[PDB]
RNA sequence: GAGG
DNA sequence: CGATCCTC
């Protein structure tokens, strides 16, 4: 009540534009605000070019929701979520 | 501005150096653009600079009247008489290299004005300051601190861009946003918070 | 509408704009004291408290500082004033609100904002002087100009802000546009200009010039390439040198009115893994064009790789044009002896045809087409003449210039004027119109007191006989004044029009935007279209391209 | 080089800007729009100098 | 008129037509009238179209005409933008205006249709007639000054 | 508004020319040309420096105070 | 200012344009861009 | 209001040094010297000398931004000839040619008569 | 590696098509009847005039870092008066046995065809041309 | 023919013979079943939509109509042979540069494309010359053109100036 | 001598016309540039006015006072004020005058460069003397005066170069040419018939031998031969001028050779 | 003395005016090919004359070199400009106490004038400057 | 009131 | 009941 399984999912397995930015900001914010880094900065100090990082090898622990107009919605891991662009 | 509708602002100033320069070692004053002339067809501004080469040579003023006789060929024609070519070009050498140009400069006197409204009179920035009495937003105008405006046309251009949260602090944290007290039975604004 | 769907805003600034041929595409030009009034609220973390510390000592007053540290239970600390501003002991959690220093992202906007590439996320360089400096390859988006315009600057405030523009909004992120499905920024003016004046089969430059070329190219693999000519002189071509701004694993293709891959006239276009092979650069290779330069490098290379395509090529371009040098003067507008003679019998004939149809007209032998007027008829007939003589006289001219002709110059690389330019200014003005309709009788039976009653001869109702250059009569002087109000009339006309238009659309579509499910929809979730475009496809990532089935002959599809 | 032809009213410089009218007792006819039942109207603006 | 026709080799060809061109509209009578082609009949008259043909020729027609304005001028924008305009006035059932008379009456949210024109009418009915607004608006969450689902905010990031 | 000293193009001092340049006109009853070359002001942005000097100075000074 | 002092006003079928029997009497270039063009008017 | 005060022309600032050379990574042999408060009456004559050079491979410079009065100067030479050393060369012969013309205009000039 | 294609050809006419330093050759071999060549000549450098006999030569000899002359001992292929280099950018079969091929020496063109260029003249992004006498 | 469709298919195979050096010398190793099925499956993979229903598998398959009938013609036996003269190598790689450019060809969700039209309508509109039109010379081609046509139309104006049927 | 040669066609007090020959275009320009922009003057860079009761402002009258050119030939034995260890200015590094000017009479007081008055100590160096040309010996009108009125002030002329202030430059035009046949095609000549009959030859085609139309383009020729004329403003004399030139430009390449030497330590 | 007289729009409809005294009435029976294009008297039935064709004009036009040369909006954003331009506006303007003065420290009369220039004091009290100015594409800034 |  | 953006 509402969801969708994990299984029958029609939305992109594509992250899309808005999801990725979104998913930087979130990161790139926590990251500013002291909280630990999942991956090893090679001399990186920017919060943004670090989540860049932690997207690139895939270790950002979130789940983007996507609703459908009905109100119904699937979740979507940041990790399974594939980042062509 | 010329006195032909020509409108324009200092891009950059160069000192005589690195000026481009005649063989008698004349300099500009002022480098006006070519593409400032086909679209505008402001050809008398090309009519004045050549008639005005020859009026200081000759220490005679310049006829600009209108309805009159006064041809670019006759002015060629005295333009020539000084040693000039007819039609104001110019050989000119780079002002770095000492090279001469493979292009010939139309160059010569030009009546330019003055204009009004220079940046140091329009540069305005702020980063938080007066607030209007009413509304709890930015006060308006450079001399009193005033916020610029972002209006529905801007807010159009973000929803466009999809910056939802962009949109959520130019409209928030940077100008307005309050904290009010509801009711979660009428839902109006009602509620006396007596805070601490 | 004033207080709610826009507002006055605090970071923000504003000042009269200047082009940079030295700043990069995506880059702003930032006065020093704006960027010392404009500030970000930083939160001290390890990873910056060394360069935050550093900052907060330098203060309001030099540049790469500060103004406000903001700690814990959020009590600000002027370093303007305050007896402990040299002191400040930082802290993690402590957010200063340092300046606005260089590859900040901020947005950057001309009014009136009908686009969203009217509002565009830019790269911070602090700069002497006091106008905002942008790329003259961003003018277009915004409609800039820099007679006087003003343009405003957004300062973004937090960690998510900054990566929305910087990540949606940023200007390579806007090169291709959704508008028309094509770019929206292109090479344009003196380096417009210059890239054909460059490009041309005469044009070649030796080492000393080369090499400075090679080095002012910022991506440079630093290999000097083989001269195109290793006789007496080594001799590089315009179009080696350039090709050097061009990446590799580009292919571009065209074929103009004559190419024939041995391109005679040196028109066309082919350029083979970044190199190009032959074609003379102009406006539909390297301008704002559909499957020109722009289009390919952005979907092949990337957005920014294309950006700093436009500095490469202004780079290179505007060095060599500076050296070169490229004037116009009134010498440009001045056509043969033989063809002024011959624009002047081109005139007369036109003016032979109209009397004679005037006199065919009042002998009452005239006799109109059905639907329309015998005077209708007529009129339509004598502007005609006078409309094609102005064609007649301008062509005349236009093929009279020499390649040499800097007007000439400026229509064949595309970088200002077209035809009717140098028509007007070499040949003949032509026919002034007020309403559709040549000059009318304003007094009584005339179009002024100078002329007889009932004069439909074309001097007297308009036609500009003159050209800029040999001069306007009196009468033609009025004439052409009086259509030109009637344009100035309606332009202000279209700018209050238009701008209504544009906000209804606007709130009319508002709330539209694709679901989850490819369905266009409305806040109500009323569906509009069940698939966005018909085919739920981006309009940036779409162009024209050839249906090979539905055209030529059934032997020829066979085949 | 002063010129005169303005009022100094309060120590500031005042211009009268010449206001455009139509000229009074002028007989003027007009053919009247598709829908009216009056098809021409002749008018006059009487006034008194 | 030219027209670009199949010959009987297959290839394309230019076979000019007698076309008739009319000051006044009625479609109604003339495409009954003998010896035309019914078939392709047009007016410029899009409103006519929805009237006689039905709302999806008066669609295609509404497009047809809101081209040929940006074409006219040399100017192209891309079919889908043109396409959402005119789907837009003609999902309603017949047409409705890009005007207070058409959109800004619609069933949509009173404080996204006070932000247009009409702004204290449209809020007055709104009390009045006891409407409840949605919220999932645009200017609806301008107003409330709430992070819209809009792009960025049109999905929500969880842990 | 006084000869300016210096012309604005090239430099050459002009502020020592303007009553040599009015004697030049008024006692020797010279053409303005002339006047220029005998001043030694070759350069037409040095001619156009004096030619086109109006001053203003002399009505400045007319002024009662 | 010898310009503002000769300067024309009109409140309020085609009084924007250029009429003829301006000729000589209301100078034809002289006119503000926008809003006011062709109401303000100089002698 | 903006404008940089004029001495910033041709004065050395706190922490700031004349020449700084920096090693080339896109070619062998090959080094960048930033010249700072200088211009074209610098960066074009050493450039065309470097030239003159047959043991210079590449030679150029270029004023990335005018408002700034520093230029960059790229030297590549053979292998076993260091650049510094070319541009030491380059220098010298320029100061001798000049101390040549300073002499025979000099010269020339006690002959003249006004 | 070593020469690809060596010839004398007869110059028919010569073309100054809008051009001042710049001119397209038209030729034809003194040997062959049916091999062609037109190509575009720096006459400011090497002046061509009509009914020239010239020695044509395509090879890839005597790649990194152009390095200027130093003639100090440096001894390159030719005892030739006019040098190109260029790139292959068509291989246009004329039906056949009859083959032309496509060279761009940075924008001047040339297309020489023939029938025995075949395993001699490849896709190459060498090509030196030589021309003499 | 020249239609606004994604995926500059021209480009590939240009990008196919220079990554891969395709000499117009040497016969392919491709097969009729090779090409054929190749295209085929490539077809099946043009995801725009994905639920696994009837309704949104016909709805699917209507979206790439068009785009199916360019990559048909340009992707038949003969052309790929006769013309491109690809490699089983360089053609694999075509069909997975088809394959993942279509995917970033599509509309992102989110896309507010309402503003987006009304935008792109509404500027070029500001950019609108001559109020009246270019027929000028001739009085019966006079019809309601520009900023006042586009009047209206968005107006929906029941009186139009110029109403006009055209009779085939 | 060895490397670049001199030949002086004609030479006055004001004005050297000489031709440069076997030289490099970068030195020849070089030279030019140098000319104009570098060569350190004296001129008034600081005014402090006790009275002005002129009809012109504080700032136009201080304004012109810098562009009063100054006696410049004993300059390199004054230094610039910025390494003068005193506080401010002395006669080490400062020239200070005196402007006092009172209309005495009904007639118009013209107030000249001739009435700027040397106070300071000048150590025996010819430096500060306003530079007067004019044939009446007054030189530069600063000012007019009617009867009340008054002028006075006081003038700390510094060490400086025209790259800093216009007002610093010993040099009015410097003339440059370099082949003046276009034997070198280093430009292309615009034209309508014939370039030749609508293009004004130089004064300098005497000094050189024709193209000759019958011979191929001389690509291997570089430029080599510069007709070249050198205005003094007055400051400094004309061959002080070329000779001051030479050596700033020399001085700032021995500045670059040592800069080499410094950081070739640690 | 009646060789001179004042008509309005209204009297205008009745007369017939020849633009020059001479070339607008001598007589008749080789050209200037520089020299604009003049029509013919045609119409000899005058009843007066155009003091100056220029005359048509006002002070902001007035100031423009040659705009008989020029397009027709140019004029008219030229005559908006003026406005806004620098120069003496009066020679009193050191002893006014008004609110903002813009005064050009070397004003300088136009090397091209106008006839009508001499009528509105401009070579008297200028508002601007003859710079030398080349038209170019220099460092393209 | 002035600026695009 | 509407009628382009900016600040003075
Ligand atoms: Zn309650
Ligand atoms: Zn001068
Ligand atoms: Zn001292």
């Amino acid at each position: 009540e509402k969801a969708i399984p994990k299984d029958q999912r029609a939305t992109t397995p594509y992250m899309t534009k808005y999801e990725r930015a979104r998913i930087l900001g979130t990161r790139a914010l926590q990251i500013s605000m002291n909280a630990p880094v999942f991956v090893d900065l090679e001399g990186e100090t920017d919060p943004l070019r670090i989540a860049m990082k932690e997207l690139a090898e895939k270790k950002i622990p979130l789940v983007i929701r996507r609703y459908l107009p009905d109100g119904s919605f699937e979740d979507w891991s940041v990790e399974e979520l594939i980042v062509d662009l | 501005a010329s006195r032909h509708g020509q409108k324009g602002t200092i891009g950059i100033t160069y000192r005589r150096e690195d000026m481009p320069f005649t063989a008698e070692g004349i300099v500009p004053d002022l480098i006006i653009n070519p593409h400032a002339i086909p679209s505008r067809m402001t050809v008398a501004h090309l009519i004045e600079c050549l008639l005005s080469k020859v009026a200081a040579l000759s220490g005679n003023e310049g006829d600009a009247s209108p309805f009159t006789d006064i041809t670019v060929e006759g002015i060629s024609k005295l333009l020539r008489e000084h040693g000039y070519q007819s039609r104001g070009f110019e050989v000119m050498y780079n002002g770095h290299t000492g090279k001469k140009l493979m292009a010939q400069i139309f160059f010569g006197p030009t009546y330019y004005q003055r204009l009004r409204h220079m940046v140091d009179d329009k540069i305005h920035a702020r980063a938080r300051g007066p607030m209007q009495v009413l509304t709890r937003q930015p006060v308006e105008g450079r001399s009193r601190d005033g916020g610029l405006r972002f209006g529905e046309m801007e807010r159009d251009c973000m929803i466009a861009h999809g910056a939802a949260s962009f949109l959520k602090e130019r409209l928030m944290e940077a100008s307005d946003a309050f904290r009010v007290h509801i009711c979660g039975i009428c839902g109006l604004m009602t509620v006396i918070a007596k805070l601490n | 509408r004033g207080n709610l769907m826009g507002k006055r805003v605090d970071f923000s600034a504003r000042t009269v704009i200047s082009g940079d041929p030295n700043l990069e595409l995506d880059q702003v030009g930032v006065p020093k004291s704006i960027a010392k009034t404009l500030t970000y609220p930083e939160v001290v973390t390890p990873y910056n408290i060394d360069r935050l510390t550093q900052l907060v000592r330098n203060g309001p007053n030099e540049h790469p500082g500060a103004k406000y540290v903001i700690r814990d239970s959020g009590d600000r600390i002027d370093l303007r004033y305050s007896k402990r501003a040299g002191d400040i002991q930082l802290q993690y959690g402590w957010k200063v609100e340092r300046h606005i220093m260089d590859n900040d992202p901020v947005l950057f906007n001309r009014q009136p904002s009908l686009h969203k590439m009217s509002m565009m996320a830019h790269r911070v360089k602090v700069i002497p002087y006091s106008t905002f400096r942008l790329n003259l390859s961003v003018t277009s988006p915004y409609n800039a100009d820099f007679d006087g315009d003003e343009m405003n600057l957004h300062v973004p405030q937090s960690e998510e802000t900054r990566a929305e523009l910087s990540q949606l909004c940023a200007v390579p992120l806007q090169i291709v546009s959704p508008q028309s499905n094509k770019p929206c920024m292109g090479i344009v003016q003196d380096t417009l200009c210059g890239i054909r004046k460059l490009t041309l089969r005469d044009t070649f430059i030796e080492l000393d010039q080369v090499l400075n070329m090679l080095y002012w190219v910022p991506d440079w693999d630093g290999v000097i390439p083989t001269p195109a000519i290793i006789k007496p002189k080594p001799l590089w071509s315009g179009k080696q040198i350039l090709s050097v701004a061009i990446p590799n694993g580009i292919h571009l293709q065209r074929f103009d009115e004559g190419t024939t891959l041995l391109s005679p006239k040196d028109n066309g276009m082919l350029i083979i893994d970044g190199q190009i092979i032959f074609g003379v650069v102009e406006k539909k290779t390297v301008g704002s064009s559909n499957g020109g330069l722009i289009h390919v490098v952005t979907r092949e290379k990337g957005p920014q790789v294309c950006a700093k395509l436009f500095g490469n090529i202004q780079k290179v371009v505007n060095f060599w044009l500076l050296h070169n040098g490229f004037s116009t003067g009134i010498g440009d507008t001045i056509a043969d002896g033989p063809t002024m003679r011959e624009i002047t019998e081109t005139i007369a004939e036109a003016k032979k045809k109209v009397l004679d149809v005037t006199k065919e007209a009042q002998a009452n032998l005239l006799t109109a087409k059905h639907g329309m007027t015998l005077r209708e008829s007529f009129e339509d007939n004598v502007v005609r003449f006078l409309n094609e003589a102005r064609d007649k006289a301008g062509r005349l001219a236009e093929v009279n210039l020499k390649d040499l002709n800097n007007v000439k110059q400026m229509v064949m690389a595309g970088s200002k004027g077209s035809f009717i330019n140098i028509a007007q200014m070499s040949a003949c003005v032509g026919q002034q119109s007020v309403e559709g309709k040549r000059i009318a009788f304003g007094f009584v039976d005339r179009t002024l007191p100078h002329f007889s009653k009932d004069d439909y001869s074309p001097e007297s109702k308009g036609f500009v006989e003159n050209s800029y250059l040999r001069g306007l009569t009196p009468q033609e002087f009025f004439f052409h004044a009086m259509g030109g109000r009637e344009g100035l009339i309606d332009t202000a006309v279209k700018t209050a029009e238009t701008g209504y238009i544009q906000r209804r659309l606007v709130k009319a579509l508002e709330d539209i935007m694709v679901h989850y499910d490819n369905t266009t929809r409305n806040s109500l979730g009323n569906v509009i279209q069940f698939i966005y475009g018909e085919d739920g496809m981006d309009a940036a990532h779409i162009e024209k391209q050839s249906l090979d089935t539905i055209g030529g002959s059934d032997a020829a599809f066979e085949k | 080089f002063d010129m005169g032809g303005y009022f100094i009213i309060n120590g500031s410089e005042k211009v009268l800007i010449a206001q455009e009218r139509s000229a009074g007792n002028i007989v003027q006819v007009f053919k009247k729009a598709a829908p009216s039942p009056i098809s021409h109207v002749a008018e006059i603006r009487s006034a008194l100098e | 008129y030219d027209r670009k026709v199949p010959s009987p080799t297959g290839e394309y060809v230019k076979e000019p037509e007698w076309v008739l061109e009319t000051d006044g509209v009625n479609l109604s009578e003339v495409m009954t009238v003998p010896g035309i082609d019914p078939t392709r009949i047009y007016t410029n008259s899009f409103i006519d179209i929805m009237e006689v043909l039905g709302i999806e020729a008066g669609r295609a027609a509404l497009y047809k005409e809101v081209y040929n304005v940006i074409a006219s001028d040399g100017s192209y924008v891309n079919y889908r933008h043109m396409a959402l305009l005119v789907d837009v006035m003609t999902t309603q059932g017949g047409l409705t205006s890009v005007t207070r008379h058409g959109f800004n009456r619609s069933n949509t949210g009173a404080l996204m249709r006070c932000s247009f024109e009409e702004t204290v009418e449209i809020l007055f009915e709104a009390g009045a007639s006891a409407e409840l607004d949605d919220c999932r608006g645009v200017s609806e969450n301008v107003i409330l000054g709430q992070m819209a689902p809009i792009g960025t905010g049109a999905f929500d990031v969880m842990i | 508004m006084i000869v300016p000293v210096r012309c604005f193009s090239c430099g050459k001092v002009v502020g020592d020319k303007w009553e040599s340049y009015l004697n030049l006109l008024q006692e020797d009853e010279l053409d303005e040309g002339t006047a220029l070359s005998r001043l030694g002001l070759k350069r037409y942005c040095c001619r156009r420096m004096i030619l086109t000097h109006v001053d203003l100075i002399e009505k400045f000074l007319r002024y009662n105070p | 200012t010898l310009s503002h002092l000769r300067r024309t006003n009109t409140p309020i079928a085609k009084p924007r344009q250029l009429h003829n029997t301006h000729w000589g009497l209301v100078c034809p270039a002289e006119t503000p861009e926008g809003q006011a063009c062709g109401l303000v008017k100089n002698l | 209001m903006n404008a940089p005060d004029r001495f910033e022309l041709f004065l050395l600032g706190e922490g700031e040094s004349k020449l700084k050379i920096d090693p080339d990574t896109k070619a062998p042999n090959a080094v960048v010297i930033t010249f700072e408060k200088e211009d074209h009456t610098l960066g074009n004559l050493i450039r065309a000398e470097l030239l003159n050079d047959r043991k210079v491979l590449f030679a150029a410079y270029k004023v990335e931004h005018p408002f700034f009065a520093r230029f960059k100067l790229r030297i590549q030479t053979t292998e076993g000839y260091d650049p510094k050393d070319a541009l030491k060369n380059a220098c010298n012969s320029i100061i001798n040619k000049l101390g040549a013309l300073k002499t025979n205009f000099e010269t020339e000039w006690n002959l003249q008569t006004l | 590696s070593n020469t690809l294609f060596d010839d004398i050809f007869q110059v028919s006419e010569v073309d100054p098509g809008r051009y001042n330093k710049v001119c397209r050759i038209e030729a034809a071999s003194t040997t062959q009847d049916q091999c062609k060549l037109t190509l575009d000549i720096n006459v400011e450098l090497f002046p061509v005039a009509a009914q020239d006999s010239l020695t044509v030569t395509i090879a890839s000899s005597l790649t990194r870092s152009w390095r200027p002359p130093q003639a100090g001992d440096r001894s390159l292929a030719d005892d030739y008066d006019y040098v190109m280099y260029g790139t292959a950018y068509k291989f246009e079969e004329v039906s056949k046995d009859l083959i032309a091929v496509y060279y761009s020496f940075g924008g001047l063109l040339m297309r020489l065809e023939g029938n025995y260029r075949n395993l001699n003249n490849l896709k190459q992004e060498n090509a030196y041309l030589l021309i003499r006498r | 023919a020249n239609w606004p469709l994604p995926v500059n298919i021209r480009r590939i195979i240009q990008n196919a013979q220079q990554t891969f050096h395709i000499d117009h010398t040497k016969p392919s190793d491709l097969t009729i079943k090779d090409i054929v099925l190749g295209v085929k499956d490539l077809q099946e993979n043009l995801l725009v939509l994905r639920g696994k229903n009837e309704i949104i598998q016909n709805a699917q398959r209507d979206a790439v109509t068009l785009f199916c009938c360019l990559l048909r013609s340009r992707l038949a036996t003969r052309r790929v042979l006769q013309e491109y003269r690809l490699t089983k190598q360089a053609f694999d790689w075509v069909l997975s540069n088809i394959e993942a450019q279509f995917l970033r060809s599509v509309v992102h969700p989110g896309e507010m494309v309402g503003v987006l039209a009304a935008q792109s309508i509404g500027e070029p509109a500001t950019q609108m010359t001559l109020n009246t039109f270019h027929f000028a010379g001739v009085a019966s081609k006079k019809v309601t053109s520009g900023v006042p046509r586009l009047k209206e139309i968005l107006n929906v104006a029941k009186n139009m100036k110029t109403p006009s049927l055209t009779v085939y | 001598e060895e490397g670049p040669q001199v030949k002086i066609r004609e030479a006055s007090k004001d004005n050297v016309d000489f031709i440069l020959s076997n030289v490099d275009l970068a030195m020849a320009n070089s030279l030019r540039r140098v000319m104009i922009a570098e060569i350190p003057t004296l001129a008034i860079d600081s005014v402090e006015v006790e009275t002005n009761t002129t009809v012109l402002a504080d700032e136009f009258i201080a304004h012109r006072l810098g562009l009063i050119p100054l006696q410049s030939m004993d300059i390199e034995q004054l230094e610039y004020s910025r390494d003068c260890f005193c506080e401010d200015h002395c006669d080490k590094c400062s020239v200070v005058l005196t402007l006092q000017a009172f209309g005495e009479s009904e007639s118009t007081t013209n107030v000249y460069s001739k009435d700027l008055v040397i106070v300071s100590n000048l150590m025996g160096r010819n430096i500060g003397h306003p530079i007067i040309q004019d044939k009446e010996g007054n030189g530069v009108l600063i000012c007019k005066l009617r009867k009340g009125q008054e002028l006075k002030l006081t003038c700390v002329a510094k060490k400086g170069i025209a790259k800093e202030h216009a007002k610093w430059g010993p040099a009015a035009a410097i003339e440059f040419e370099y082949d003046p046949w276009n034997k070198l095609k280093h430009t292309d000549y615009w034209y309508e018939q014939d370039s030749a009959k609508e293009w004004p030859q130089s004064k300098n085609c005497e000094y050189e031998d024709p193209p000759n139309e019958g011979d191929p383009f001389d690509y291997k020729a570089q430029a080599d031969t510069f007709y070249m004329n050198v205005e003094s403003v007055g400051s400094i004399p004309v061959d002080q001028v070329v000779v001051r030139g030479i050596d700033t430009l020399q001085k700032k390449v021995a500045s670059i050779l040592l800069a080499l030497t410094q950081m070739d330590q640690d | 003395e009646g060789l001179v007289e004042y008509i309005d729009a209204e009297e205008e409809e009745s007369i017939l005016i020849a633009m020059q005294p001479e070339d607008l009435e001598p007589a008749e029976a080789d050209v200037d090919p520089a020299k604009r294009i003049r029509v013919s008297h045609h119409a000899t039935t005058f009843t007066h004359c155009e003091i100056h064709p220029s005359m048509i004009l006002g002070v902001a036009a007035s100031i423009i070199p040659f705009p008989d040369h020029n397009q027709s909006p140019r004029n008219t954003y030229q005559s908006a400009m003026g406005k806004q331009a620098m120069g003496v506006f009066l020679t009193n303007y050191n002893v006014r106490m008004d609110t903002m003065a813009n005064i050009l420290y070397y004003p300088q009369k136009p090397l091209g004038t106008t006839r009508a220039m001499e009528y509105l004091k401009f070579r008297e009290l200028p508002a601007g400057q003859n710079a030398i100015v080349a038209i170019a594409c220099y460092s393209g800034y």
